[PDB]
């Protein structure tokens, strides 16, 4: 039981760690988009219409 | 949708050119891969649902039971693998195909854009079912339950085969994308009456109905383990999933017509948790408590309001995985102590605590402890019932007395108490036994944070 | 931020502090510990972060769906016209909800802030919530768990007829 | 406002923060039952400053910090709602938990799973105070459902005595009783208000309100064992004596008494129920105590005293006093 | 055991003689509470309904469901 | 296992019932199954009726928590009459 | 269903009208599904004999997918002909009835009455 | 290849990506037509979406 | 404990003339 | 002796001959790499990666965006005087009712 406890929390952790740092490092260094009015002329793609960057790239990316 | 087909038909040259101890670990990494792969069908729409092509699409209804259906596959391999290991490799390749078989119908069952393909897919996932419960079943009730099982459901479903010709010969067509513009609201006489029935009664088999539901006690405890696991947590759900498709033809005729099916399904919860207190045989104390679930899934379809919806279909996923993970701790007691018989085996919390850890957490969620979405749907199910009649509450409440009342039983006998003495084959649990205890439960503690990717096509 | 007219706020009017005893009350020194140790740490970590923040600009926009033929211009079992007529009206369903929720929050916001004498200084926050729950109820009450434009429309032609009878026998 | 609702969720951090401890261990941990009693004392310590805030000033607020789901009209926020009466008893049910918790290092120290017992003991601690800090009914739902379950979890403590496992089934069972009024209640206010939020409730202000007073009064019978449904209070006896200690004298026992102080903006505005409250709490102030008067096993008899007691809050909630009934429970 | 577990489960309809006590023991159990919980429910949903279409229950607020 | 200790159906002639007191480990006398009033049961023996609370508890069964031995014929209702359960022990009134 | 079409012409398997539409690929699906036939049937010919299922027979596999494909491409090509006799049978008889054929008035939803029932 | 059996199901949903996406060139005909996302197209911008 | 297949006892029922 | 039969085997324990087994597979180092395929392929893939994506979805069925053009729209009709919401959803002026 210890075992799968211990393996368990490693292999939670083993992409837990670097993705919360790369979620630490988006939100402080690339950072969250700002509100905007629709200029004239101008049609962005699908994927400018959402607030947070990692939505963006998956907005742009899979979607 | 044939993104996710064809790797589901490329798992048989992958599970039929493995070598002979990789026909497990290569089918669970590439399953997982497709489970992981299949959150892209979250891209749904407030108003538009995610329509692929004439064959395919996929609302915010079907998409939950597909994530969940394309996780159930390495839920089982894993589930289904310490009992034959003694197997043949042929006959093993032949279950990991028949689970693969089972699988590449159900997510073409829910992607259904036209009605008579969701028909065919929905009896073709009779055939592996059957197979898996009459070939690889451990007891020797299983092949009258391969009847049982069978006969019921084709009962109901050619006469809805002749329903669905029927709509092909009116309305013009049978695409729920054309007959949510197309429907007409269908009268009162007798044919509109059997034309009703003709819908609705394949499905009441399938959910199942209180009194249509006697293939069910009977094909939980004579399957195998994948076979438990993918009876509860999908092929129940087929009929939730295929009632809400249907009763959008169906108005205002349900409004009149649905009162006695309501009744037995209101009476039925009480009935069969009932059963559920005098159950000597576990498996089937957990078949009993998927009927006494999914008779408020009936009722959350019959009274059609949105609370009713949205609780009916997180109350379908949720039970899902609460009843997979009920049979595979049902398993993990048969594979030690050999006997589905609940008053056995007592005391397993002085020997496997982390194990019954597992028992606590799932016997919690059977009962609906919040914020768990088995709450969430429950607590939506009562508050539209509420709104549909103001006694049924009692019905309600008083179930979810008893609801608690095996929750706990099935707690207290197969943990508390004095151990058994004449049992000294019980092992400590597998890291198997945990990852599956943990693949089955922290999922749906995970959609606690997040449930609003589970609440159907109208949240 | 926000905007402060459709969340609306009263005035912040505090009273004075009144010293009239004799020993140091423990919130100001409390509030200087808190400002001294806790919130100036937090405003430099903030303004670090806002620093990092401001390098790269870039914008989203809320987008526009203009508007469309509704399902009163649309030929009777044409689907071309009527799925556009549809996505408008689930598209001004879920505003209409929002909205609701909106004057939802309004009102709880003024029980909250006027206290114990809510009853009387939220009257105009309970007309408002009154008046758009009735609406709300005329327009999108009873529909049914597989709602529609033709739905809602049926539902709005019967009470149409309702007061038209209603006009008819009192004059 | 930066130091009140701080420190207020601070408490509830701080308390949950020895439960990510206990659960992410690897070596067998130096005086464990040390260090929660420690998180709960500077919990008292840190509380003890939004009451003292609260005292001069008189400043109630609502933290809404996270929207968690929108069913189509109804707004299910993580609301925590700090007014009088969480202000007066989250110190005394920290102090008391911090007591109880230095009572549990003298008791269960023959004991190898007092590890578990404190941790279990931190989590009931955490649901009362989700219970009593919830500023809407599904959150005071989650907070009733916590604490009844882990009145099963710290009643089935000796788990191989089947008596308590009887009596912790029928703490439950009676529970499920008063979660039938309950549910009863927040169907007849989704429904008939379009609420689960106080707020909302106290403003829309309902006047033919019987039947959710009715379902308020079953839920508080079901959880403040009062007649009808009270045998369970007797049979929890059966765990441990810092578990009566905390949960069945001072701090679970008087939730269905919170749950009616809470809505005293209804039940001030009935008289039918004021008077099935007054004859329910001394139908159950007097069959209590008189049970208590012969009896020989002195859990029992402390027990049926509590349940006395909270027949007597039923009293004077019926009286139109919550007030004198809230200090009561903090006294 | 097994006997035990084969005469509550597996020795039941072999077991079984239809005669006039089970069958008024079965009718009165099985179709009875439901005929009972049918007149019940259609009795208060035509009051109901008979107070919603005239406006003569209040349904002011009323506007989730 | 094998069909010869299973139950039947419900013994006629008195050496079916002598047989089936033999399968069902009891004496002969005290062998009473239920009446055939066409309930369901069979050839199950109807025990005393009482619950496993009126066991004497120092003997020293093979089951302590159930108060029961092996190969002792079960009740009809055994999860009934346990401790966990209707408790059918005598009163003082 | 189409006796009186295909009496003046007996015995043809693709008339001269039938070159008069496209012709299906070699990539057609219905095809290749036919080829995986081809391919199952050489599968199940080696193993009802017990030879190896992937080695044994490769020119009796080929024959196999090449003598299904060969056989489908001209039942698709019939397919495809009979369909296109059906709707050409079909446009042709609208064209020459006006009179059982109106042009239906559409009228749209502002003056369509549909009866609205309530669900409560 | 050493590993040729874990490169049938990746590969495999490339396959069904591509006639996904290939499949939404052929239901392409109201491709800027609706009358809602109709719009003048902007310069080197052909199609709206692929 | 293993998984039950069928006997002759069970096979004598598909031996006769009928079934 | 009815239908000759082999002797029926052992449940065996899979940890008399490898203690360090996690239930897989008998042979160790399938076994091991049948526990590193399900600890990655579900907790260190699906799990975390899985719950990361569903965390930040583009605002999935506009639950954002409806509550953010009702802040716009709101303010459009809390200016000019206009009610808050109609009791009517389509335009009365073209809607044609049937006559009596
Ligand atoms: C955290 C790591 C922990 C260890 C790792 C392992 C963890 C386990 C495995 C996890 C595996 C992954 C799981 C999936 C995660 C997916 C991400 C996710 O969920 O995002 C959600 C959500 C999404 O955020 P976002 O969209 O990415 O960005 C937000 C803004 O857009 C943008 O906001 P922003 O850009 O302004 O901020 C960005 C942020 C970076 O982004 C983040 O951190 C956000 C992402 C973190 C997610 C973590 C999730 C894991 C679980 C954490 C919680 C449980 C932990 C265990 C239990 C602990 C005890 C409870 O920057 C910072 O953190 C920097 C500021 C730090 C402030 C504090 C210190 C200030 C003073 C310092 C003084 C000293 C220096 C002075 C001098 C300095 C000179 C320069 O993130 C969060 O909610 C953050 C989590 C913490 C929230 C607050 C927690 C406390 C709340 C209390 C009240 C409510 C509860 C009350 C309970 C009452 C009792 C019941
Ligand atoms: C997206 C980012 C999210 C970040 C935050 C994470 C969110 C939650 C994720 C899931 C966490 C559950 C982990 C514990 C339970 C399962 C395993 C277990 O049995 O542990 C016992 C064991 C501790 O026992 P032990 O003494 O060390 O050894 C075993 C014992 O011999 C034998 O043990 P025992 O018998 O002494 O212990 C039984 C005891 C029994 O205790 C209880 O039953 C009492 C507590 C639960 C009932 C009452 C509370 C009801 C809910 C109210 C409070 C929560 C909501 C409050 C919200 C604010 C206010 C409204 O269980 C516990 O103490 C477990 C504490 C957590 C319980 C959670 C609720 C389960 C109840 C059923 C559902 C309830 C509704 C849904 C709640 C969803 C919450 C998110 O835990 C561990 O060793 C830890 C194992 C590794 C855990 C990994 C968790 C993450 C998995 C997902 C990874 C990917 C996603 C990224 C997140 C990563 C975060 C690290
Ligand atoms: C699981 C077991 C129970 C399953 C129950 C299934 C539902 C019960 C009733 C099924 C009836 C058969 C299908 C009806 C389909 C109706 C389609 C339709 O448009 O009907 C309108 C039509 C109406 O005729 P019409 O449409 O041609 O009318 C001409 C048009 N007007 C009205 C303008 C003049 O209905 C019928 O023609 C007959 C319908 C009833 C059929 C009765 C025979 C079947 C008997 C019951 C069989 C039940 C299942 C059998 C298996 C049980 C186990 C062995
Ligand atoms: C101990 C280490 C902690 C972390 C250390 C490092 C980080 C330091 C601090 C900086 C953090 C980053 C910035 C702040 C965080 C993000 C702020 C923000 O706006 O986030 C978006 C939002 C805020 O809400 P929102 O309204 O913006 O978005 C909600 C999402 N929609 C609207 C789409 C539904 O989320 C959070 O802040 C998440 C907070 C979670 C805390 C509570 C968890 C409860 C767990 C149980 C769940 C079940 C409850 C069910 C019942 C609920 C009531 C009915
Ligand atoms: C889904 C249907 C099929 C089922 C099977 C699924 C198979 C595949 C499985 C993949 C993983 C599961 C998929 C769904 C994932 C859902 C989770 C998710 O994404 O959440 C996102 C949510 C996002 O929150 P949100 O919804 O508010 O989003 C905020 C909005 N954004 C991010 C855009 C700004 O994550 C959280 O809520 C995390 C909050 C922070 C971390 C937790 C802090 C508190 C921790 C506990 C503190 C103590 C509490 C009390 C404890 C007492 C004791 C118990
Ligand atoms: C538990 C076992 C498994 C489950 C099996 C199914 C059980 C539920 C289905 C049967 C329940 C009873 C029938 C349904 C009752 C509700 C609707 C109805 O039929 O009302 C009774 C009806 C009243 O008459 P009226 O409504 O005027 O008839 C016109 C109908 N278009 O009365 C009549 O018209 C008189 C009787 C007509 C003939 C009845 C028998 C044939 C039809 C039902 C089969
Ligand atoms: C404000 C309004 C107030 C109204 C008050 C009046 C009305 C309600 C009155 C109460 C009725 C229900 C409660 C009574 C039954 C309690 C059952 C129970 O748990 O009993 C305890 C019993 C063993 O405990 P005990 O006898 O103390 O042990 C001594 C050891 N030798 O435990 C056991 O034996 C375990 C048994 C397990 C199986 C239980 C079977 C019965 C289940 C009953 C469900 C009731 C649902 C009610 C729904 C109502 C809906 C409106
Ligand atoms: C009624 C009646 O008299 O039934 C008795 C009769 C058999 O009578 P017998 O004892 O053979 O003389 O029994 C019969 O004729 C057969 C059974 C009568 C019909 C019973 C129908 C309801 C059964 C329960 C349904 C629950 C759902
Ligand atoms: C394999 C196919 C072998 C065919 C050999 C040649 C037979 C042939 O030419 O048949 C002609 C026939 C079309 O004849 P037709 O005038 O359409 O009449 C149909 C029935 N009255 O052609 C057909 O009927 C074509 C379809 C034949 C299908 C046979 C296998 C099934």
């Amino acid at each position: 039981d210890k075992r799968f406890l211990k393996l368990l929390r490693f292999y939670i952790l083993l992409t837990g760690i670097p993705v919360v740092i790369g979620i630490t490092l988006i939100n402080v260094f690339i950072g969250e988009a700002e509100l905007a009015e629709i200029p004239e002329g101008y049609v962005p793609e699908h994927w400018e219409y959402f607030k947070h960057p990692i939505s963006r790239w998956i907005a742009r990316t899979f979607f | 949708m044939l993104k996710y087909i064809i790797p589901t038909m490329m798992l048989m040259p992958l599970t039929w050119l493995s070598k002979n101890s990789m026909i497990w670990i290569n089918t669970t990494l590439h399953s997982l891969l497709i489970s992981l792969t299949s959150l892209l069908l979250l891209n749904q729409f407030g108003d538009n649902s995610l329509n692929f092509s004439l064959t395919f699409f996929s609302d915010s209804l079907s998409t939950p039971l597909l994530i969940l259906t394309m996780w159930l596959l390495p839920l089982m391999l894993m589930a289904s693998q310490h009992h034959l290991s003694k197997e043949n490799l042929a006959r093993k390749k032949l279950f990991i195909s028949m689970l693969i078989l089972l699988q590449l119908f159900l997510i073409m069952t829910f992607t259904a854009t036209e009605l008579i393909f969701f028909y065919i897919m929905f009896e073709a996932t009779l055939v592996p079912t059957l197979i898996i419960i009459t070939r690889w079943g451990n007891q020797t009730e299983r092949l009258n339950a391969g009847l049982y099982f069978l006969f019921y459901t084709l009962a109901g479903s050619l006469p809805l085969l002749v329903a669905l010709i029927y709509i092909q010969n009116t309305m013009g067509s049978l695409n729920f994308l054309i007959l949510q513009y197309w429907v007409q609201p269908m009268p009162n006489s007798w044919s509109n009456t059997f034309m009703w029935l003709a819908c609705m009664m394949a499905f009441m088999v399938k959910m199942p109905l209180y009194g249509l539901h006697l293939w069910l006690p009977k094909a939980h405890v004579e399957a195998p383990i994948a076979g438990s696991m993918v009876l509860a947590a999908i092929l129940l759900k087929l009929g939730g999933y295929g009632m809400m498709r249907i009763t959008l033809l169906l108005n205002p005729i349900t409004d009149f017509m649905a009162y006695p099916f309501i009744m037995l399904s209101l009476w039925g919860m009480i009935m069969t948790s009932s059963i559920c207190l005098r159950q000597t045989d576990l498996k089937s104390l957990i078949a009993y408590s998927s009927v006494s679930h999914m008779a408020l899934v009936i009722v959350a379809i019959l009274i059609q309001t949105p609370w009713s919806y949205m609780g009916a279909t997180a109350l379908m996923i949720a039970h899902g995985l609460t009843s997979s993970m009920l049979f595979c701790l049902a398993n993990s007691n048969y594979e030690r102590v050999h006997s589905r018989t609940m008053i056995l085996a007592r005391g397993l919390q002085t020997l496997l605590p982390l194990m019954a850890a597992w028992w606590l957490l799932a016997s919690l969620t059977n009962l609906a402890l919040p914020p768990s979405i088995n709450l969430i749907g429950e607590l939506f199910v009562v508050m539209s019932t509420f709104s549909w009649s103001n006694i049924t509450i009692i019905l309600m409440g008083l179930n979810m007395v008893i609801t608690a009342l095996y929750s706990l039983y099935m707690l207290i006998t197969t943990q508390r108490g004095k151990h058994t003495h004449h049992i000294n084959n019980i092992l400590p649990s597998f890291t198997r036994e945990n990852a599956l205890m943990s693949l089955h439960m922290l999922p749906l503690l995970l959609l606690s944070l997040n449930p609003k990717i589970i609440l159907g096509p109208l949240y | 931020s926000w905007d402060k007219d459709v969340y609306p706020e009263p005035p912040r009017r505090t009273p004075a502090p009144s010293p009239q005893t004799s020993l140091p009350n423990p919130i100001t020194y409390l509030t200087k510990a808190f400002d001294l140790l806790v919130d100036r740490p937090v405003t430099l970590v903030r303004e670090f972060i806002e620093r990092q923040h401001a390098k790269n600009k870039y914008y989203y926009y809320h987008r526009e769906f203009r508007r469309v033929p509704d399902i009163t211009e649309c030929h009777e079992k044409d689907v071309l016209c009527m799925f556009e007529a549809e996505m408008q009206w689930k598209r001004d369903y879920k505003v209409d909800q929002e909205i609701v929720n909106i004057i939802q929050e309004r009102l709880k916001a003024c029980q909250q802030r006027e206290g114990e004498s809510h009853r009387q200084n939220c009257a105009k926050e309970l007309q408002q919530f009154t008046q758009v729950v009735k609406a709300y109820q005329d327009r999108y009450h009873d529909l049914g768990a597989h709602y529609s434009a033709r739905k809602c429309l049926a539902k709005q032609k019967q009470r149409m007829l309702a007061e038209r009878k209603a006009t008819k026998e009192a004059a | 406002m930066n130091l009140f609702s701080s420190l207020t969720l601070v408490t509830l951090i701080l308390l949950t923060m020895p439960i990510a401890a206990i659960n992410f261990n690897t070596h067998k941990f130096t005086n464990y039952p040390l260090y929660v009693k420690t998180t709960i004392s500077c919990a008292f310590i840190t509380s003890m400053i939004p009451t003292m805030m609260f005292i001069h000033t008189g400043q109630e607020m609502i933290i809404s910090n996270w929207h968690w789901l929108t069913i189509q009209t109804l707004k299910l926020s993580l609301s925590f709602k700090m007014d009088f009466f969480s202000m007066m008893f989250v110190p005394v049910a920290l102090f008391v938990t911090w007591s109880i918790m230095e009572f549990s290092m003298w008791y269960m120290h023959s004991d190898p799973n007092i590890n578990q017992f404190f941790k279990y003991l931190l989590l009931f601690l955490i649901t009362m105070l989700i219970l009593v800090t919830a500023n809407n009914l599904f959150q005071l739902f989650i907070g009733w459902e916590g604490v009844g379950i882990m009145s099963f979890l710290l009643i089935g403590w000796w788990y191989g005595r089947t008596d308590a496992n009887t009596a912790a089934l029928q703490a439950i069972l009676y529970n499920r009783i008063g979660d039938i009024g309950f549910i009863l209640a927040m169907a007849w206010f989704l429904i008939n208000l379009n609420t689960w939020d106080l707020q909302q409730i106290f403003m829309l202000n309902p006047n033919d309100s019987n039947l959710p007073l009715m379902g308020l009064i079953l839920a508080a019978t079901g959880k403040s064992a009062q007649f009808g449904l009270h045998p369970w209070l007797p049979s929890a006896m059966e765990g441990p004596t810092p578990v009566s200690a905390l949960l069945h004298s001072s701090t679970m026992v008087v939730a269905g008494i919170f749950l009616l102080i809470r809505f005293y903006p209804l039940t001030e505005n009935n008289k039918f129920g004021q008077s099935i409250m007054l004859c329910l709490g001394a139908m159950t102030t007097l069959f209590t105590a008189m049970c208590a008067l012969t009896q020989n096993d002195i859990k029992k008899i402390i027990a049926f005293s509590t349940s006395s007691q909270l027949g007597l809050m039923m009293v004077t909630i019926g009286i139109n006093q919550p007030h004198l009934a809230f200090l009561h429970i903090c006294t | 055991l097994i006997r035990w577990t084969c005469a509550r489960s597996a020795n039941v309809y072999p077991n079984f003689r239809p005669n006039t006590k089970t069958s008024l023991l079965g009718a009165l159990f099985g179709i009875g509470p439901l005929i009972f919980w049918y007149y019940v429910f259609k009795t208060d949903r035509d009051r109901k309904e008979k107070l919603i279409q005239e406006g003569k229950l209040d349904r002011t607020f009323n506007i989730s469901y | 296992i094998t069909k010869d200790m299973l139950p039947g159906p419900y013994p006629k002639t008195p050496e079916e019932r002598a047989a089936a007191a033999k399968k069902y480990n009891m004496r002969v006398e005290d062998y009473e199954p239920y009446p055939d009033d066409g309930m369901g049961y069979g050839d199950y023996p109807k025990l005393p009726d009482r619950s496993q609370q009126e066991r004497d508890p120092w003997y020293d069964w093979d089951h302590p928590d159930l108060r029961l031995n092996w190969g002792e014929p079960m009740h009809w209702d055994l999860d009934m009459y346990i401790r966990n359960r209707v408790d059918t022990s005598p009163t003082p009134v | 269903m189409m006796t009186g079409r295909q009496a003046r012409a007996p015995l043809q398997f693709l008339p001269d009208e039938a070159r008069s539409l496209p012709p299906p690929k070699l990539t057609d699906p219905r095809l290749a599904y036919i080829g995986f036939l081809g391919y199952c049937s050489g599968l199940i010919d080696n193993a009802i004999r017990r030879r190896p299922v992937l080695s044994a027979g490769l020119h009796r596999q080929f024959l196999y997918i090449t003598s299904f494909v060969f056989v489908g491409y001209y039942l698709l090509k019939r397919q495809d002909y009979m369909y296109a006799v059906r709707d050409h049978d079909m446009f042709s008889y609208i064209k020459s009835h006006p009179e059982d054929f109106p042009e239906k008035d559409k009228k749209t939803y502002r003056e369509v009455f549909e009866e609205f029932h309530p669900v409560r | 290849r050493d590993h040729w059996i874990h490169v049938l199901v990746p590969v495999g949903f490339v396959f069904g990506y591509y006639l996904d996406r290939k499949n939404d060139e052929k239901l392409a005909a109201f491709r800027n037509k609706s009358l809602l996302y109709k719009r003048e197209l902007k310069p080197q911008e052909e199609v709206t979406w692929k | 404990a293993r998984q039950w297949q069928p006997d002759v006892e069970w096979a004598e029922q598909y031996g006769g003339a009928v079934m | 002796l009815r239908w000759q039969e082999d002797p029926e085997p052992e449940d065996e324990n899979l940890y008399e001959k490898n203690p360090d087994s996690h239930g897989y597979d008998k042979d160790p180092a399938v076994d091991v790499w049948n526990m590193r395929v399900v600890f990655f392929f579900g907790f260190s893939i699906v799990l975390v990666l899985g719950s990361t994506f569903v965390a930040y979805l583009p605002d999935y069925r506009m639950q954002e965006w409806a509550r953010r053009e009702a802040e716009r729209l709101v303010k459009y009709r809390e200016a000019h005087g206009l009610p808050l919401m109609e009791s009517n959803c389509f335009d009365p002026s073209k809607i044609q009712l049937p006559e009596d």
